[PDB]
Parts: structure tokens; C-alpha cells; sequence
RNA sequence: UCGAACCACCUAGUAGCUGGUUCACAUCGAAGUUUCCCUCAGGAUAGCUGGUGCUAGUAGAAGUAUUGUGCGGUAAAGCAAAUGAUUAGAGGCGACCUAUUCUCAAACUUUAAAUGUGCAAACAAACCGGCCUUAGCCAACUGCAAGGCCGGAAAGAAAAGAAUUAGAGGCACCAAGUGGGCCUUCUUCGGUAAGCGGAGCAGGCGAUGCGGAAUGAACCGCUUAGGGAUAUGUGGCGUCAAAACUUAUGGGCUCAUUCUCGAUACGUGAAAAGGGUUGGUGGAUCCACCGGCCCCGAAAAUGGAUGACGCUUAAGCCCAAUUAGUGAUUGCCCAUUAUUCCUUUGGUAAGGGCGGAAACAAAGGAGAAAGUGUAGCCCUUCCGAUGUAGAUGUGGCCUGGAGGUUAGGACGAAGCUUAUGGCGUGAGCCUAAGAUGGACCGGCCUCUAGUGCAGAUCUUGGUUGGCGUA
RNA sequence: AAGUUUGAAAAGCACUUUGGAAAGAGAGUGAAAUAGAACCUGAAGUCGUGACAAAGACAAUGGAAGUACCUCCAUUUCAACGGCCAGAACCAGCCCUACUGCAUUAUCCUGUCGGGGAUCAAAAUCCGGCGGGCAACGAAGUGCAAGAAUGGGUCUUGGUGAAAUGAGCGGAGUAUUUGUGCUGCGCACGGCGGCCGCACGCACUGGUUUCUUCUCCGUGAUGCUCCAUGUUGGCGAUGGAAAUGGGGUGCCCCCACCCGUCUUGAAACACGGACCAAGGAGUCAAACAGACGCGCAAGGGAGGAGAUAUGCCAGUACUUCUCUCGUACUGAAAGGGAGAUGCAAAAUGCAUCUGUGGUGUGCACACGUCAAAUCCGUUUGAUUUGCCCAACACC
């Protein structure tokens, strides 16, 4: 026998029971994979240099603190 | 119906202002049983022993605009066999 | 009536008592509930909550990790001050990958025999919480630590391994069975390794 | 309605009620009515002129 | 016993289908929709729900506004504007051109709403001047791009209507039921229509009583721990039936002779066309026109329905009041709603006390546990309480046996009987009596299971109305 | 199908009598015959009999609240004493009453002149000008309202002072200071084009006291919690007593469709449903996963078997190698196989080994600072800096 085909009667109520959650903020999950490659490669070189600078900065802080 | 409040119609009381005069007065319903039981002054006044019995109450507030009154009885409620029968309304406690 | 639709969804599930059957755990809970109620330090309150927590949420810690974090704190501490006491609400286990350690004072619910031997041989002391309550009633000059929870096999198994961007392990006893279709491009299709979120 | 609670919440209520009684006095009412009518009539006439 | 005999066995054959499925309270509480399936009386999958939590407790919040800035082609409008239809006259000249003219379009449009929809409105951010790096751009750089370091400022967001919150954000794990829906308000498609079939937004019934509409799953009011008092909602105040014992010192209209005027929200009777009273526009010197109430138009099958009687100085219809040109503000009646008081139970619950202050013989008293859960350690305070399918909790109840511990019994164990009371919200527990019985058995902590019945055309035994009847 | 399960022991009912007999009535055995023969206990359902309650025809059953009658039930009381029933008084709280001032009035009020109307002549309804204004009786159907210094109800709440926090109780004064009225200067406000007005606005807590009104002090817990205290009558003087709760039956007024089930929808002209007893349905094993409890931990643990306490004991006590899961993954396979820092740039580079590979956000702790509260000892919040544990994101 025939039956109901389709309806959207109760769906809005179901979606709002646990609410419609907002988006993740922009500073999270901001991966750069798939972007324009030439700019991606150049940015990798700068980040490698910055890590070496960070290590050097900590050593100087330790030596200065020990000297009081 | 709500059985813990009773409605009483009094002769010559036909307005709401008339019914206000009787708020707080004592009310009695008199009937008889089948056997002689204990009463007030059972031993002091043996002449009172009888099958006659009474239930007491008080007037609480008026009812409607025509002089009907609401009555509350001490403890239990008045029996349904008293519908359409005589009720006594005394003049005490007196405010005059 | 009052319109309080969806008000039960703001209730939170928190444990108020322990499920443990250990009388010594019960004694410690009694002592630190008293301290948390009657003092003004956050250390006692945190210790009381962690004592209430369950075994799976009290992951053990490594002696090498303790040593590393203690050194990283000590490099920026004046030489006229004493090193803090490491405090773990859980178990401390030995580490064969690190042989040389400094003298440390550690308080924990339980020590393995190897860890106790290593600490004593290095020249430290192993303390219990009743001793700690007398040495530092308010938790002054301490270092609260937790063990690692990620890296457990159950955590590695959580999730569906057939959706794009997922790298969870499937529940299977035969390692070589669930290859081919759905995991290789040559067999119909391959699950995508990456997906933007 | 409760006297002690009202006084506890507002200590100036005694002065307010004294002023209210003074206003509700009869001779004060009559004198004020006559004086106010005279003042307003004179002011309006002067403003017009 | 035959469109494939009978007997035993494989066989407790398989069933997406029909029937059944045994104690109590407490905290929460749905779906008939999406995608795939030899799928359409079934599954898997997401959604809705419960349990368990983790994390720095006001955080990365919002089914709502305001201001700023984007998106749109429905309603309406138009054909004297493009496309497509379509009536008539006129001028130039039968045809054609030229301006008009009458009527239009879900698959036509120049224009274009109301309700909508995206983004932003200072704390991992944005703003203003150092320095470092790049194998990036440019003819070059001290120009642009990118990642960092140093420093400053910061009504922490003024004033102009210049937000608000019974406004703690985020992250996981395990799993149930459901996957036949139906009704109503606005918008609609098919159909002559349907208590018909199919959709969009929202609210309901299902899963839910209570108070009203006489009666009704869905209409009106309101939504539910156990009870009082006060006051209201919808609906009412001639009797039935509580309230104007038929209120007013308010105004008008209406007469209905066999389904017997009217008092029918949803809704559960009535058209074109016509004519007794009471009103209103125009025209004369009495005529047309159009309103109120009433009447005709108006024919069925058991005897009957404003709910019944009845009502006509209404107890009918339209307005309008609250004790009445006298003095200014609430006539009365009825709820599982509102306010308030008492008691219970559970919290995302909020606080206080817990080193025995001192003293005290009979012939002021007791208690005072560092505590999830009890006969709750004690006291104060605030908030919630309904619920099918379903989930979970309970120093929650009951039955046969085991390891311990502590008792009872011939001065009477188990079992059985009850107008035997007492206790507990309840499952149940305990006492009394036997003018019953004659030999075993209770409480508490753990362990264990063939562990709780009202119905399955349930099994076995007994009984029974029909019946002193056929 | 069916326990011959009487009783300790047959001591298994001699004898009298009524009856054809079966049996009945007596007598006797036995602790019991209510143990009399297939005999322990002897339930439910159904039936007989006696006593009682009543009762129309609303099928019966059911709910809520009373009453009449009964009660082999429980508890309480019986003397300057009640834990029973009533009345009145006062206290705290709550509820509902009476008592009311400030603004406003003009399309208004009242005279006079004119015209207008009507009459029998008038007046009045109505329309212009001009002059005065408060419709003020409880003026007004009008815009707000704060009037209890201090009338009744509470069988709708607790109490009789075992903490009374009081404008109310106590003490001392009997004067303060709220408003009304009048009024000073400066500012503000309105009108005109600086002067004129100010209904009485702000400041000087401006002056005056004519009216109006009370004002000021006081009791911590050395009480952690619960219970314990008035007045006047009736009943109760130990009884076959009174009283209060339970329990039973009838009656009155009101309320109230038959359970279980499939279903969008059941009470239904949808199915299963005469009564009772006993029985009757999520179990056992294996593989995996999650939550929770316990032991050990870079290790954890067997199993099979043996050995001797051990020859009461299918238990407990003891044991080696080994085996298994894990500490390392990846490729079809031949195969290969994961630290950090510094110098440097070698087709296996070199050197050290107390150490998070880096950045952002991130408990507690340490160093400062600022708020609010404080019994002045300290608390509750924020924030700066350092290290950041667990964890998340980007490399
Ligand atoms: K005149
Ligand atoms: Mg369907
Ligand atoms: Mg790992
Ligand atoms: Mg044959
Ligand atoms: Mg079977
Ligand atoms: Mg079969
Ligand atoms: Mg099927
Ligand atoms: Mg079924
Ligand atoms: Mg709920
Ligand atoms: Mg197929
Ligand atoms: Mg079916
Ligand atoms: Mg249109
Ligand atoms: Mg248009
Ligand atoms: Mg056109
Ligand atoms: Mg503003
Ligand atoms: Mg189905
Ligand atoms: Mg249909
Ligand atoms: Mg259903
Ligand atoms: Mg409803
Ligand atoms: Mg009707
Ligand atoms: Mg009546
Ligand atoms: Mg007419
Ligand atoms: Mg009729
Ligand atoms: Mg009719
Ligand atoms: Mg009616
Ligand atoms: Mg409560
Ligand atoms: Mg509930
Ligand atoms: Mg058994
Ligand atoms: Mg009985
Ligand atoms: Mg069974
Ligand atoms: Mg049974
Ligand atoms: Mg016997
Ligand atoms: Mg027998
Ligand atoms: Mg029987
Ligand atoms: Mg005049
Ligand atoms: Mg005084
Ligand atoms: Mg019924
Ligand atoms: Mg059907
Ligand atoms: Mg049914
Ligand atoms: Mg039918
Ligand atoms: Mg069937
Ligand atoms: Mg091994
Ligand atoms: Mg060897
Ligand atoms: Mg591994
Ligand atoms: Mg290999
Ligand atoms: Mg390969």
C-alpha cells in the first residue's frame, strides 16, 4: 500500500534541541596545506631560522640569570 | 461539590450587607439518633439525657449578593442528610 | 507552571564520592577533605578532587619526566632557595632510558620498587601524603604533576577509521586481513589521509 | 504595611507621615487653598498685563 | 488417514510474521525524518534520548533586538515598455504604416514590498613606531609580501533612544527506542467534491490529565509532589446548577399556526429571487433608491430535541454599566493556574557546628558520628517535582541453598486462619488470638541461583451457572 | 496414574439399644478419634446451617467526605491530676476593612446691549459684541495618590514568654525638625526689544515660628541540637468507666464507560477473557570492545606438569625452563629500521651527554601590584612576571 513520501515537519525542532553550534574560531585548525606552493616553501625557510633564534635566546637568558 | 464548606439561607437576610452582620456567629444543627449517648452535663443535669444531638459551627463570610452565608463546622463536615432542614444561627459572640 | 525548557541540559555529571574499596584511600580522602574545607589553598582542593577521581583518570608518570621538568624549573631559580617537592596523585614508575638523576623529594600514592631504589640511590626521599600534610600543610613550595593519557591503545582506537582525515586503528585480530579495497587506490578507492576542518 | 519593618527600611517615614498629617489638617487645607488661588490669579493677571 | 499411507528418527527443523513475557519507589525522557540495501510489514547509517566523564567556573554563548554593510524577483504593478495573447474606432493611404483604445499571462517582464537571509560591532585579535630573517614581488629599495623580536597606547569601548539574558564555554566515550503517524493556523498543487490524495512554516495529539464549549484525541483556558486560605482564566449569574432570592434609579429592535422564531465560535443548515414594522439618502408638491429585525422561497422515511423545562414589561438580538447626573477606580460564581502557609522528596544545591565551656548523686531531661547512600551526625536557606517507548540509581522489598556471627523452640518450630492491630509513600515487616498444629527455625555481613504471575484459543488437577433443565 | 505419611504401641471401638442392612445413639482404648483405616497437616474455590444488617426498580463493583449502629483491636486518663471536649483573654505574623491630598477646568460661569423665536403678552431653546470671573454645596465621573503617631478575622499559622530587639518592651526628656503659610540676595524660567514679569524651580542646608508633628538611649549565644510552662467549665473517683485513634456494615449529597493488546485513533458492533490451586519464559559457553574495582609495572601472566607437607585433602602451600601479550615499525617482496645540542656542510662528517625539538593557549607553586570585606590576626577576587604539569592547535 502507499505511504508518506517525504516531509521536513519536525526536523528544525530536533536540530535546535542541542542547539546549532557555532563555527570554530579562525585561529584554530588554520592549516596551510594545499595553498599556493611557492609561497609555502618560502615561509618554511623563515620558520626554520626562527626556531634557531629561539634556542639561542634561551641560552642567553640562562647565562644572564646565573650571573645574577 | 466541595464538602467542607456549607451554604446556609437565613430568613429576613436578603442583602450582602445583612449577611456581613452575622460573620463570626455560632451555628448549630439539631437532630436525633437511635440510642441515648453521652452529652454535656451528663451527671450534673440528668434531665438533659436524650437521643437529641447537635453539631456546631461558625459563619465565615457572605456568599453572593442575596444574603447567603458560608459556614464551617468544627472538625468534620455536616452530613448530607441535613440538606433542606433547619439550622440555628445564634446571636453570640456579640459585637454590640 | 514556569517555562524552563531544556533546563536539565545544564546539569553536569561530577563524582562526589569514591568508588574505591581501599581503607587507606578512604583515610586520605577524609584528611584532605578536612584540609580543603578548612584552609585557603588551591593545592588542597586540587589534591582532594584528584583523590576522588578514578583509576583510569589517575595515569602514572615517569621518573625521567619528573627529572626533566624539575631541571627546567630549577635553571631559573635562585641558588639560595630549596628545590620544590614533586607531588603526584598516582603511581611513579622507573625508566631504564635515563641512568643519572639528581636528588629529588617526591610524594606519590605508590612507588614501584625499582623507582624507589633509583630515587634513594640518587639521594632523594620517597614521601607519603600523610608525611606531606605535616611537612607542608598548605602545599607551599610544591610542584603538582600529572601523567600522560594520550598514547593509550584505547585512545588510538577511538573513532571510525574509514572516514577522510582519520588515522585510528581498527578492531581486528588478524593484522593482514583488512587491507585492499578502501585502503589502496588500486582497489576501488583509498581513504583520504587529510581533510580540512 | 508592617510598621517596624517599614521604619527599619526607611528611617524618614516618620517625617513623611507627619507632613502628610499636617497636609490633611482642615484649617491648613482651607488657608492653603485660599492663598494658592489668590497667588495664581494675581500671577496670571500680572503676566497677561 | 491419499493431487503422494502409516510408524520412529534427523527435529526443540527455519520464520523479516501472530500471541505471551512475574516486585516497588526515585532522577531523566523520544521517533515515525536523511542516505544505501531484490529495499516498500525488515535492516544498516545520521538525527532525537540516557549513562559516564575530561577540562583553567563566566571562556570560542544566543531559534531576540539596534546600528553599519551585502544578497533576492514572490505579493502588488504593466501591456500607452521587450516576448506571447487580444476588442474597436480614427488619420495617412482594400492592404498596409501612424499614434491610440478594451482586456490578460505557473512555464512574460522595465520597477518592486512586508516577512527573510550572510557578515561585523577591541583581551591568542585590532592600532601606532625600531630591529632580525626569506632561496618571495619589483629595474632597484628599505617600497610591497610573510614569520618573528622590542616599545607605546588602550572612553576595555564616550555622547547621540546607542541592547538584554533563571547569559559557565569547549571536548570525548558507551549504548537504547524509533525509522506505519495524524490534526490545526497561514501558503498552496491534483480533483466537481470528499471525514480524498500530495507538499512549505509553526503549534499540538500521539505520550496528558485538570477547568470550560450539554456530549467529542486535536477547539478555548491552563499545563500537573501531598494538603489549607485568598484571588483569577475560559465560561457563566430563571430552575435543573454555585452565582443579579428574575440587578440598575441603562438606550433601541423583534411576534414567529404541526421538522412547532431566536438564543449553533471551531461546527454540526440555506441560495438566487420576493413582502409586516423601524431607520437613512435624493427628487415632487407624494415618488424612486438601500439598510436592521421578521416572513415566503424551505420535500422523507422508529417518537425527539437552543442539553430539558420553559421564556415574549425576555430568560431573544445589538450596544453599554456595577448599586447609579450623589460625590470619582474591585457586583457575584466556579480550576491540579497565580500569591501565601504547612509537610515530603531530589539537587550543577548555598551556609553554620562537631578540642564535650563551667557546675550538678538518688530519696529540667536526653543527644552531639568529619559524614554519597539509614531510624538520614545536627541545624538554617533557596530552587525543581506530570509522562508512552526507553536509560539509569536505591545501607530498596521478597524466595531456595553456602561461608561466618548471634539467638529461639514440647511452658510448643514450620505450615495454616483473621472486623488482630502497629509501622512504612510503596514492595512489605512486626505483634495479638487460634476453643489450630505437632518438630524444627529467626535476625545481621558476605557468596550463589531452575529466585517474584491475572490473562500466552497457555499445561495438569479440582470446582462451577446453565439444571432437577434437554 | 498412584508416597498404604493412623498411632510410641493395634491398644484397629468388647458390650447395650434402633434398623432387613448400610448405619445411627450410647459405652470404651488412646496424651489426642478434631488420629476410626489407603486415617499427619488439611489452604483456595464452591455449598449447607444459625445469628444479624438491611435493601425498591439506577447491573454490580469503585473515589471522596460525613453520619447511624457495632467492635474477642490499640493507646491515654482517673484528683490541688489528664496526652480528652469546649468558651473567652492576650502576644507575634498574615489577610480584609473604614478614615485622603496634590495638579487641572475657558468649546465654561455670570451681567448688559443687539436679533431671533414663541406667546395672549411673555419668558425659554439659539446667534453677535462688551464688562467681570472660583459652577467650588461633599463643584467635576479627570490625571496622579505616599492617608496606621495608633476596626475586624485567623477549627487558614504558631504561642502564654525556656533569648519578646519593639514608632509596640524598658528608661530619660518634653524638646527636636517634617510640611504649610510669609519673605531676602544671586542664578534659572517667560514676554518685549537691556527692561518688564515671575505661579514661588536650584544654591545660600537663607530667614519667621502663625498652624502642623513627639524625641533620644538600651539588653550575644558562657544556648551545638531536640523536648519540656497559661485561664474558665464539661467528662473522667478503677468501671460491664470515660476518651481518642483504627476496623466492620448500611445510608445520604457529589464524582465515576471493561481489563490486557495491535493501532494515527478503543469504551466500541476489533481480538483474548466461568472460578481456584500448583507450574510457566533474556539462561550457560566462547571471541572482542567500553565503563568501574583490585595486584604488579617496561614488564605482566599462565597453562600443562612435577615435588613434598601428603600417605584429612577434587582444597591449600611450593617450583624451573619454556610459552604468550607488550617494550618498534614499515614494504607485494628481496630487505631496512627512529635522541638532543653545537661546529659545520663530509654520497655512514666531527665533538659533548643533568636532559622538555620550536611557537601559541594553558592547573598548582613562587615574586609583585590593585580592589572589596575585616573580629585587624587575615580572607575573597582580579591581574604582572617565571616555570609551566595534563591537554589542544600549527610547524
Ligand atoms: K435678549
Ligand atoms: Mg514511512
Ligand atoms: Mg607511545
Ligand atoms: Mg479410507
Ligand atoms: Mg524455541
Ligand atoms: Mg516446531
Ligand atoms: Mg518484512
Ligand atoms: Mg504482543
Ligand atoms: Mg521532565
Ligand atoms: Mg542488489
Ligand atoms: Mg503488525
Ligand atoms: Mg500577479
Ligand atoms: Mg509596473
Ligand atoms: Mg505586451
Ligand atoms: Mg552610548
Ligand atoms: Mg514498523
Ligand atoms: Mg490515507
Ligand atoms: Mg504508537
Ligand atoms: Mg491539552
Ligand atoms: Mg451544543
Ligand atoms: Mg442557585
Ligand atoms: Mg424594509
Ligand atoms: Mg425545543
Ligand atoms: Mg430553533
Ligand atoms: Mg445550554
Ligand atoms: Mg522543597
Ligand atoms: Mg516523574
Ligand atoms: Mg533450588
Ligand atoms: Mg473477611
Ligand atoms: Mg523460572
Ligand atoms: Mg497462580
Ligand atoms: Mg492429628
Ligand atoms: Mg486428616
Ligand atoms: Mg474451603
Ligand atoms: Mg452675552
Ligand atoms: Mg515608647
Ligand atoms: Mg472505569
Ligand atoms: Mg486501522
Ligand atoms: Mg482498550
Ligand atoms: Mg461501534
Ligand atoms: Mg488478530
Ligand atoms: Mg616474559
Ligand atoms: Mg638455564
Ligand atoms: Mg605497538
Ligand atoms: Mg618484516
Ligand atoms: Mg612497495
Amino acid at each position: 500500500a502507499k505511504s508518506k513520501n517525504h516531509t521536513n515537519h519536525n526536523q528544525s525542532s530536533k536540530n535546535h534541541r542541542n542547539g546549532i553550534k557555532g563555527p570554530v574560531p579562525l585561529h584554530l585548525h588554520n592549516s596551510k596545506r594545499g595553498s599556493w606552493l611557492p609561497a609555502l616553501v618560502n615561509a618554511r625557510r623563515v620558520r626554520k631560522h626562527n626556531q634557531k633564534a629561539a634556542l639561542k635566546k634561551r641560552r642567553e637568558r640562562i647565562a644572564a640569570f646565573a650571573a645574577k | 461539590q466541595t464538602k467542607q464548606t456549607a451554604l446556609v439561607r437565613v430568613e429576613n437576610v436578603n442583602t450582602r450587607e445583612d449577611a456581613t452582620w452575622y460573620v463570626g456567629k455560632r451555628v448549630c444543627y439539631v437532630y436525633h439518633g437511635k440510642k441515648v449517648k453521652r452529652c454535656v452535663r451528663w451527671s450534673k443535669a440528668p434531665a438533659r439525657r436524650s437521643t437529641t444531638r447537635a453539631l456546631w459551627g461558625r459563619v465565615t463570610r457572605p456568599h453572593g449578593n442575596a444574603g447567603m452565608m458560608r459556614v464551617k463546622f468544627n472538625g468534620a463536615s455536616v452530613p448530607a442528610s441535613a440538606i433542606g432542614r433547619r439550622i440555628r444561627v445564634y446571636l453570640y459572640p456579640s459585637q454590640i | 507552571g514556569v517555562d524552563l525548557t531544556g533546563i536539565s541540559k545544564k546539569s553536569r555529571v561530577i563524582r562526589h564520592h569514591t568508588y574505591s574499596t581501599n581503607p587507606y584511600i578512604k583515610l586520605l580522602i577524609k584528611l584532605y577533605k578536612f584540609l580543603a574545607k578548612r584552609t585557603s589553598s588551591g593545592f588542597n582542593k586540587v589534591v582532594y578532587q584528584r583523590l576522588i577521581k578514578s583509576r583510569s583518570n589517575r595515569a602514572p608518570i615517569s621518573l625521567s619526566r619528573i627529572a626533566v621538568v624539575m631541571k627546567r624549573k630549577a635553571v631559573f631559580t635562585a641558588k639560595s632557595k630549596a628545590a620544590p617537592i614533586a607531588v603526584v596523585v598516582g603511581d611513579v614508575l622507573d625508566d631504564v632510558r635515563m641512568a643519572r638523576i639528581p636528588a629529588m623529594r617526591v610524594c606519590a600514592l605508590r612507588f614501584s620498587k625499582s623507582a624507589r631504589q633509583s630515587i634513594v640511590a640518587a639521594g632523594g626521599e620517597c614521601l607519603t601524603f600523610d608525611q606531606l600534610a605535616m611537612i607542608a600543610p598548605t602545599g607551599k613550595n610544591t610542584y603538582l604533576l600529572r601523567g600522560r593519557k594520550s598514547g593509550r591503545e584505547s585512545v588510538r582506537h577511538f573513532g571510525a577509521s574509514g572516514v577522510p582525515g582519520s588515522h585510528s586503528k581498527p578492531y581486528a585480530t588478524n593484522r593482514g586481513k583488512e587491507t585492499k579495497r578502501g585502503r589502496r587506490t588500486g582497489r576501488s578507492y583509498k581513504r583520504k589521509a587529510f581533510r580540512h576542518v | 504595611k508592617n510598621r517596624r519593618l517599614r521604619l527599619r527600611l526607611n528611617p524618614y517615614v516618620k517625617r513623611e507621615t507627619a507632613a502628610a498629617k499636617g497636609m490633611r489638617n482642615v484649617a491648613n487645607r482651607d488657608a492653603r487653598r485660599k492663598a494658592k488661588l489668590a497667588r495664581v490669579t494675581k500671577a496670571k493677571k500680572a503676566a497677561t498685563k
